[PDB]
């Protein structure tokens, strides 16, 4: 669920998902169009193609578990929609951490009219 | 919280 996806974002970053990660460049919490302005935003153009994959589950609001083991997350087995969901989530996750030394403040609440285009997945 | 696309 989104909000577990937070807690992860939270947990992996030290960032707080509202407001570093929700409303980034084109394509965090709110993406679609446009070149994504950086890695960050790339982790989230990526995200965003996950959940796009699976079209048939609700990443919104479905819950799913992990665990951790030393350090790593370890999605458990829930439904066939909460295992996909989740390794899309932990992989955005992950990819925000490793972008972090480049994250960007002045992405944050980008201007939609700034993202122009289409980028296929 | 999120919730884009």
């Amino acid at each position: 669920s989104l909000l577990e996806f937070g807690k992860m974002i939270l947990e992996e970053t030290g960032k707080l998902a509202i407001p570093s990660y929700s409303s980034y460049g084109c394509y965090c919490g709110w993406g679609g169009k446009g070149t994504p302005k950086d890695a960050t935003d790339r982790c989230c153009f990526v995200h965003d193609c996950c959940y796009g994959n699976l079209p048939d589950c609700n990443p919104k609001s479905d819950r799913y578990k992990y665990k951790r083991v030393n350090g790593a997350i370890v999605c458990e087995k829930g439904t066939s929609c909460e295992n996909r969901i989740c390794e899309c989530d932990k992989a955005a996750a992950i990819c925000f951490r490793q972008n972090l030394n480049t994250y960007s403040k002045k992405y944050m609440l980008y201007p939609d009219f700034l993202c122009k285009g289409e980028l296929k997945c | 919280v999120a919730f884009r696309s």
